[PDB]
């Protein structure tokens, strides 16, 4: 039997050379393998192939899975392929071809009376995002984040307070616990930051042994030398990951001294290119060392016409600065640069920075770090052409290297990559289903560690869930008990050592970060290099090699006003 | 065609049958009005209210439950009381029984 | 009133065609949730006023034309659906490619 | 002393006699028997009878109910009597006289200080309505159906997922456990319905185990008399009901052959008229069998101008069906016909199908079960007259007859009734409050387990509860404790016995099925007929006894414009 | 250095001498204390003073507290100060000098990197407001209270039943468990009050020792002085409360017949004016009385134009009564007197009433306390002038009096003033911030117990918490876990002792009554004032040592239209 | 704006109330929840106007007459209730047999 490739895209979605524009983007990926046997492949529905004696077996629960997503297009960071996907207790059983080994060849995911259906074909499947910045500003967060597609959220904050306002810190033992306690009510997976600023140790060693997985330096608090240095020796004996906004004042010294005060150890820079925060104004000149995993937070990506003219007043709102005070009105200016904005998507496109973030309502929306990624991603090849690693026509390459910026560099940054940050085998399976015109944007199923948390839901009265009007609304991976058991709560190896889970009564699944201290810019997938970059101290042109490194700011970008209401 | 409408089938109900009843004068000597509910053991109403308590004795007013009779300062009118049923025992009021009878 | 969960949620679906319908007024070319928004609330109107499923089906393919929207939108809407109260209760209408 | 029949009625209620229409319909309901004694009615409010001393005794908590409900109007399959209501513990105590015995007369239900107040003169009170065709395809159907009266929902489903989609199972033990423990979060009783589609009966038998109380055949899963058998003999040896979607298609055989496959065992048969699926075109034969328990979806009730016009895109999406592929299409034509259609309201009318439900965002209304129920009674009334049964000028006997259809015979049917299902003593209290002019569309309270969970409410900061905008917000009965201990979550006695409550951590009340296999047709409340039905092979004509069973489509109906604002 | 007293108020917010008008009322208050240095006041922000070596210094949690309010005026019945406020272990630690001791003079609040900041210069800091007079019809009155800054709610329900919707009554102990349980979910501190109307003493002992710290004793049950004996005799056993609504139709006596039945014992009297209920038209004479604790409902506060239009329809509804019964009605007006009503503004600003209550949806505006407390204090200062206890040109003495009404007086009638009702050191947390533009109407921060509960927040999607639109939200001390850590639930001291919390599984801190009995008038802080009163039983108009008293009715009053879209 | 939850739910009257006046609008007869709604919001405006609740408890009868609504529907409403922020603070006001 023969069936034309259209009809067939039609049916099971795209195979292997068909080609698929991401969104309204220029960008296009190729199916680069298909799993399948052609002939054999699963679907769901009245007179279709998963029924008893077909396509489904008579195996018991253990031998299949539970859950099993058909003819998905997955897009990841080691490859774009076509194929099932298997998800047993949670977690992510295989990537292969689904049925019944009875009647069916090469099963390697077992259908039986035990596994529900989610229909990918046509779909794109990727992992659930990571944002490492987020500030605990509102509760509400979690929600807009998991509808944009991020299934785990790294920060600190306390509620809508003056230092949560401006940094991303849990301050103490008892504010730890509390927030602890409330992660358990929120449906993404989270891990708190401490108050790193501090000059005495043992203050440190309190927060992480109470259940923080890092600590944040915060020049609002103080970044200094002696804070910094603190910091990273506690950081070193207890492997959790530091987080630096550093001394945009150039008060205790330039970003070389700061350099210097690192020492040689693992931290991770926050805004790197520094309108969010650093030595004015050359933080951006840090990308360059071996031991710095540098990202961006969302407002300045991608360089457009209005970027400049927004950034002045988000500034002294974020940190409590004064317009009438000159001294505070002349450092906001000193942080915002053309130069260093429209150089900071060029050094995505190359890897130079390897992740993307938020900054969660403190210079940055916290429903726009994957959005904001991939108009960056369009912009730079539209003005930059095909990547140097590019292979046939297609923007493969350019696709993985974004997208791990959002999903496993995130993850191998803060130490949790062993839980979370791909779509491989026995990762918890946080998945989100994709139709290719609102990939991105405005996902059609997110799920939780294999329940499905929250989608796009229409008329609860109707004859079926499509009818308007649809939006977004919580399902039963978000409820109560199912939330806890499909959630996690990432603690310190010492907090779960001393029981914290067990005397803060946390109900949810409990996950400990380890070898944050290892991690280096090697170690970032596809976004490991290391620039001979420098900064003009009085023109601000950024240049790696001595070749000026700019770009255009877009007037009209794709994945904007053709999906939004407001 | 009202929604929810109701049939009533006219005619009366007759209300408290087959017990003891008597009537009463009774005159309010307050300077602030009175009123009375159907259920209260009339023997222990405000005491400006002037009347024969001791015929009043375990009965109640002889009105639709729910219904209450109201006497303005110096306002004198008779009223027809009827007996209080089941054990015919009286609890609270100005605490005057405080047990059966 | 006893405004039952699914009553509320059509003023939702109302308010989103209220914006649409200004924007259309000032001679924008209508997005894709704007466009959702503007023939769905037509359709209950249409069963406000009592007209059947079938002239339904057919009229909600006349609201908006594809000059009057955003270039892909026509085929991001491949059809759209709504429920509203007929006189004979509620009822689905299903508008097979609305915008042409 | 006296009072007009008017003026009484006007106080508190009506009484034998009377006559009350319900909504807007032309169903008329006659009281058939007072329960008070004239003169001694209790009543609430200041200077009213519910007074110390008065009509509130001097008894001790265990001496006196927790909550009276006033001279209310109850309609049920037993009788429409007007009575007070006593709910102690959180079950319906007693249907008689309430009161203080120290002073009156015949009390059977003790008012004292433990004792709340909820005045229902004028009102009509009903069980709590019961579904049994619920698609998990969301959380937010459970407040719908809240919302309506329903208080029970069985089914099946894993959130909006493909297999949720078209059927109500929920697929193995790990999804099975993550519902339970979800289910906890709702407002409503819960029973859940695995997959019941295998040959290999322990892939079942684990499934009851799991928890759940039946087991869902569906053909989009392979409803083959092999998986039918299976499903069946497990059923018979667990104590839980089996719900069945027959083979459209006739690919395994024709109805008989499934009716054989059967082999005389208890079955409940999902939409028995066919549209919502089951062998084209004559599923409908299966009410004449005493074995059979047979319902239908929501809707083709009542047969109206615009059912058949709706039902083909509906058909196509519920089920993953391609409108491009013929036999996907011709298919979803031959399921809907208007002469089964226009027949089973008929069927119901004389009690030959038994239960009404909606088959939830999968081909049917979850908010709409009750109110289709009465809209098919007020149009067989207008069309048939009135039925044989019926005595006096009224319409008892059919409003019992339709009453049942979703109260008690969908509870009989599942293995319930001994906790809910109707008002009777010892039963859950699970109570619905209603104004006669919006009978059946928009209740004033719902009451589960003894606390009120749902109400219309006004202005939260007004004066008085009453200010507009009045609309259903939850109580403290459907908060956190309260709620589950004011919930049942039903499990088959297998899970019971091996303590699967304890092990899921399950907060709420338990509560086991049985009696699933003993049920039969004659045992449905007034709806035991089994007609000697025939279904024409070419024309679908649908004949008892040779005589045609039809009736004319609906222009308007009632429950309906009047009181829906979309 | 020097620096001018305008820039100085811009900065660190108003000092000594300086006055702030109270949003558009004419009531000013003028600062009378600043407890900081000049010079070393803490400031947090980017090269602010809290930051590592500086402001903030090297101490280990144990010595440092978690949350420091920074530069906030104080406004408290002892005092309007300036000053920075520590907040350690969720109680208030101490009212002094924030910094480090290390480089700073005169600390007496150490930060350290334990410590979160909440920036409150400009602000004004006042301690949440406690209601008493509360009927649980629905749970949505929790989060409307909070929002206009009451923390704590006292009161009886059980939902939206007839008894509820008139008395604050949660008759018995199966409904008094359901809502103790129901309280968890809820972010107030909350304290129920049982059904007080009965004559057998051990009806009463089951209530309370089922968890009740008081009894409420309502006409519509029966305020008959039998009743009233029995529950005054067991509040005096078990050290708990009695709050009485009187009986309106002297049917049982006059008022000096109940103030007889009293005899002397500690009670709470409700609504002491008598429109919301007593003895008519006189019970406002009880405020003559050494053991009456009396409070006015916030429909009559203050007297305006439209205030007698608006109450004849209020009164029925919430009393089910009938318009059609001559007496229900005629019993309605005769609670209605302009005469009385005119009076108690005036014997509030003369402190001979002592609190401010709602009476929700019961006669009364749950989210209205507050705001018509300084409503009455405008007006009153608009029509007497100043208050003869005021020193200074300005309202010191009155703000400090009408504050006292809705904080630490409703706490020591209650017997919960030991955890909350001011600002000092010890008590829990509960603390409201205001902006002084929006005081009484609309704050900037609600915390309890230390976490903030709920605030205005606007786009959660926008790059700073300001973006429109901004409405209330709940934060992280509503959610879960936290919001039981932050949140008390009182018992009687018989509950606390026979384990209702453990039996109940209460998941809240636990908090006993206790001084409940020993409280008199002359203990009402700012609010003793015992005189001589009469009342004209014709002409109902009220006298204190012959003169009479009255005011005239508000056109139009401050914080209203100004303020609200609605 | 700092919206308070009685505000927002005010929000929820108002919208209403513009359904049932665009329906009005083309010559149909209002049903239940909309009659309900577009005389609520009339006061509303009233107060926010400054008209007294007096005033308004007389003039909220003359919105809709029993020609302008279904049948049934003038019985279903035997008053109307709503609260608003008159010039004096929130007050009640009570319309009694708004439509005949
Ligand atoms: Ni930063
Ligand atoms: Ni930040
Ligand atoms: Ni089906
Ligand atoms: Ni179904
Ligand atoms: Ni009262
Ligand atoms: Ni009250």
């Amino acid at each position: 039997s023969n069936i034309s490739r259209q009809a067939y895209a039609d049916m099971f979605g795209p195979t292997v050379g068909d080609k698929v524009r991401l969104a309204d983007t220029e960008l296009w990926i190729e199916v680069e393998d298909d799993l399948t046997t052609y002939g054999e492949e699963v679907k769901f529905g009245g007179g279709k192939v998963i029924r008893d004696g077909m396509g489904q077996g008579q195996m018991l629960a253990a031998d299949c899975v539970d859950l099993v997503l058909t003819n998905a297009l997955i897009v990841d960071h080691w490859g774009i392929v076509k194929a099932d996907i298997g998800v047993k207790d949670g977690r992510i059983f295989a990537i292969g071809k689904a049925g019944n080994p009875d009647i069916q060849p090469n099963v390697t995911i077992p259908i039986g009376a035990a596994t529900e259906v989610i229909a990918a074909e046509g779909k794109i499947v990727t992992a659930g995002g990571i944002d490492t910045h987020i500030h605990w500003i509102c509760p509400q967060q979690a929600e807009e984040a998991l509808v944009s597609g991020v299934t785990t959220m790294v920060g600190g904050g306390t509620g809508p307070a003056a230092g949560t306002h401006a940094t991303t810190c849990t301050p103490g033992p008892w504010y730890i616990s509390r927030m602890l306690q409330a992660a358990d009510s929120l449906p993404v997976n989270i891990g708190l930051l401490g108050k790193g600023n501090v000059s005495q140790p043992d203050a440190l060693r309190e927060q992480v042994a109470a259940g923080v997985i890092g600590l944040k330096i915060n020049e609002d608090w103080g970044a200094t030398p002696a804070a910094i240095d603190c910091a990273l020796t506690v950081a070193d004996e207890m492997d959790i990951q530091v987080a630096l906004h550093s001394d945009t004042l150039n008060e205790s010294g330039f970003v070389e001294d700061t350099l210097a005060a690192i020492g040689g150890r693992t931290i991770h820079t926050f805004h790197t290119e520094g309108a969010g925060g650093g030595h004015a104004p050359d933080i951006i000149t840090a990308c360059a060392h071996p031991n710095i995993l540098p990202s961006s937070t969302n407002p300045t990506l991608p360089y457009t016409l209005n970027t400049i003219d927004e950034h002045l007043d988000m500034l002294m709102v974020c940190h409590h600065l004064d317009p009438d005070i000159a001294e505070d009105v002349a450092f906001a200016e000193s942080r915002i640069r053309r130069e260093t904005i429209a150089a900071e998507d060029v050094l995505h496109d190359l890897g130079a920075f390897s992740l993307t973030s938020s900054d969660s309502q403190a210079m940055g929306r916290v429903g726009e770090v994957i959005l904001r990624t991939w108009q960056v991603a369009h912009r730079m090849k539209v003005q930059r052409g095909a990547l140097a690693e590019e292979t046939g026509d297609n923007d493969n390459f350019r696709v993985k290297r974004y997208i791990a910026k959002y999903t496993i560099n995130p993850a191998l940054t803060h130490g949790i990559a062993h839980e979370v940050g791909s779509i491989e085998v026995g990762k918890l399976a946080d998945l989100v289903v994709w139709s290719p015109a609102f990939f991105g944007v405005k996902p059609a199923t997110v799920i939780k560690g294999g329940m499905i948390a929250i989608a796009p839901m229409g008329d609860i009265n109707a004859s079926i869930p499509t009818p308007q009007p649809v939006h977004y609304r919580p399902m039963f991976g978000a409820l109560g008990s199912a939330r806890h058991h499909c959630r996690l709560t990432f603690l310190s190896q010492a907090a779960a050592a001393n029981g914290v889970a067990e005397r803060l009564n946390l109900r949810s699944a409990i996950a400990v970060v380890k070898g944050c201290r290892t991690v280096q810019k090697a170690d970032m997938v596809h976004n490991s290099l290391q620039p001979n970059i420098t900064v003009d101290a009085q023109t601000y042109e950024v240049r790696v090699d001595g070749e000026l490194i700019t770009s255009e700011p877009a007037d009209v970008l794709p994945m904007a006003q053709r999906y939004f209401l407001f | 065609m009202i929604p929810g409408e109701y049939h009533v089938k006219p005619g009366q109900i007759a209300l408290n049958t087959g017990r003891a009843t008597c009537r009463v004068v009774v005159e309010n000597h307050g300077d602030r009005p009175i009123q009375v509910g159907s259920h209260y053991h009339f023997a222990e109403v405000n005491p400006a209210l002037k009347f024969d308590r001791q015929q009043a004795a375990g009965y109640r007013l002889n009105i639709p439950a729910g219904t209450a009779v109201r006497f303005e300062p110096g306002q004198k009118r008779e009223v027809e009381l009827v007996a209080f049923a089941g054990h015919r025992a009286v609890f609270g009021f100005r605490g005057e029984v405080m047990g059966p009878l | 009133m006893e405004l039952t969960p699914r009553e509320k949620d059509k003023l939702l679906l109302f308010t989103a065609a209220l914006v649409a319908e200004r924007r259309l007024a000032r001679g924008l070319k209508l997005n894709y949730p704007e466009s959702v928004a503007l023939i769905s609330a037509f359709i209950m109107e249409g069963a406000r006023d009592g007209k059947s499923v079938a002239s339904l089906m057919e009229e909600g393919r006349h609201v908006l034309t594809r000059e009057q929207v955003m270039e892909g939108v026509p085929e991001m809407i491949p059809d759209i659906q709504v429920e509203a109260t007929f006189p004979d209760g509620s009822k689905l209408v299903t508008v097979h490619n609305p915008i042409i």
